[PDB]
């Protein structure tokens, strides 16, 4: 699960459960942030069209 | 451009195996598209491998637990718990099939209702 | 009767770490499966409960 | 109109399901209180064995 | 050509491919069609998806 | 005799004290590969089975972070996270396409 | 839907796992079985003292 979330084979010598929850929160935040950017971009596009 | 090109050629060789790489128009755009595709495929292949290995592990663990519960019930309730009436078996199968359809953790109402 | 049958079964299993007979493995509290089976209700009551 | 009918049906459904849930919740709450009493009884039986 | 695009876009939903790309690059389009079966609907390798 | 009798002095109490400290479920060992007996509580499928399981609080937190419902089977967590990553890639591609179009 | 979700969170929170009561029952049974074995051992020492 940690490998799936961090992508980076950075052989972190010590994986913690708290670290796992943090990386999971980051993915959710990244998706939310990307959706917000897309929404902004959609507004920008709509303004240009208007 | 020379590094991306190498990655694409290696990736295409991997995908087409023993089949000669088909000739295609090598321009800046075709290379970018192929490069995005190669990056995407590589990232997904990695994810799918990890999921596949985990499912194998989970299949083993579920099997072990199934055996445990079966043994527990046989020893506690006797072999007679498996000799349910036709309707009883139908009811059991429907609960089981409903739970599988909703991908539930267990057959409790606390899981079924929210699902 | 049913509660007792389930409990005995659960506890029997706690004892029987399906492990490999090691002829030498120290049971918890020195109890064997047979020590628990003795705490089952009478065989007539067990059959009645299962039916 | 069909949508209004469909949404009304859905509303009725959600109301029925909410009611059922409230029943299940009340029933479970009662069961949880009684289970605490069992824990206390079994706790006494355990002290007798000790 | 429009059919090839639709096919590639449906299977490779991530690829932003325009009709101009396939018109200027006919042999490239053939490569993409050949890659589509090798790549599952989700961008993963067909073998790994089967597994 | 005095020496051996002293060894057995309060023997019942000593054993009961050690027993009271043990976790019973830790005794339930299951073999997944036929060779290695692991406690059933340590199995990945049971991390969410009971509110009293040692790792329940941690995984509850992980489920909520990835927006996976608690009623879902534990075997679904990796597949779900993989899909989320897939979605992230798709959203990035859409943003890039839209930014180019603008 | 907000009301249903609140009620759902409550049911999930009430998931009565009587694991503590069950643990006590298991322990009680095991200790009863242990007591019986220790009574047999006491009877054996009593016989030795008579001799």
């Amino acid at each position: 699960l940690y490998q799936l979330l961090d992508g980076d084979n950075t052989q972190k010598l010590f994986r913690t459960y708290d670290g796992l929850e943090s990386v999971a929160q980051k993915l959710s935040q990244d998706i939310a942030s990307m959706r917000d950017q897309l929404e902004v971009s959609e507004q920008e596009h709509s303004l240009l069209l208007s | 451009m020379d590094e991306k090109s190498t990655k694409i050629i290696m990736w295409l060789k991997k995908m087409f195996g023993d089949k000669p790489l088909p000739p295609y128009e090598v321009n800046t755009r075709t290379m970018e598209i192929l490069y995005q595709l190669a990056e995407w495929n590589e990232a997904r292949d990695k994810d799918l491998s990890l999921v596949t290995e985990d499912l194998k592990l989970k299949s083993a663990e579920v099997k072990a637990e199934a055996k445990y519960l079966q043994d527990l019930l046989t020893e506690g309730l006797g072999p007679s718990y498996t000799n349910l009436s036709r309707m009883g078996n139908n009811y059991l199968n429907q609960i089981v099939d409903s739970c599988l359809a909703l991908e539930l953790k267990n057959s409790s109402l606390s899981s079924y209702i929210p699902a | 009767g049913l509660q007792q049958c389930m409990l005995v079964s659960e506890c029997s299993r706690l004892l029987t770490a399906d492990s490999v007979p090691p002829s030498d493995s120290t049971s918890i509290l020195g109890l064997d499966k047979q020590d628990l089976l003795d705490l089952l209700p009478p065989n007539m009551l067990v059959l009645w409960v299962r039916d | 109109e069909e949508e209004v009918k469909a949404l009304q049906k859905q509303k009725n459904l959600h109301i029925r399901r909410r009611n059922k849930l409230q029943m299940v919740e009340s029933g479970n709450r009662q069961m949880c209180l009684k289970s605490k009493d069992k824990e206390e009884e079994t706790g006494r039986a355990f002290q007798e064995v000790l | 050509m429009a059919q090839t695009l639709q096919y590639v876009s449906s299977r490779l939903s991530m690829l932003q491919i325009d009709e101009e790309d396939l018109e200027r690059n006919a042999q490239f389009g053939k490569v993409l069609i050949e890659l589509c079966p090798l790549l599952g609907p989700n961008g993963g390798s067909a073998n790994l998806n089967r597994e | 005799i005095i020496q051996e009798s002293q060894r057995l002095q309060d023997s019942i109490q000593k054993e009961v004290k050690h027993f009271s400290a043990i976790c019973l479920p830790a005794l339930l060992k299951v073999s997944t590969d036929g060779f290695n007996l692991l406690p059933s509580r340590e199995l990945s499928i049971n991390r969410m089975s009971n509110t009293h399981a040692p790792y329940y609080g941690i995984f509850k937190g992980i489920y909520e972070s990835v927006r996976l419902p608690l009623y879902k089977a534990p075997e679904s967590v990796l597949s779900h996270v993989a899909d989320m990553k897939k979605q992230l890639f798709f959203l990035r591609s859409q943003l890039s396409s839209r930014s180019e179009a603008i | 839907q907000e009301q249903i979700q609140t009620a759902e969170r409550e049911i999930v929170g009430q998931d009565l796992n009587c694991e503590r009561a069950q643990d006590l029952c298991r322990r009680s049974l095991l200790l009863r079985a242990f007591n019986k074995k220790r009574e047999e051992e006491c009877e054996a020492l009593c016989q030795s003292n008579k001799k």
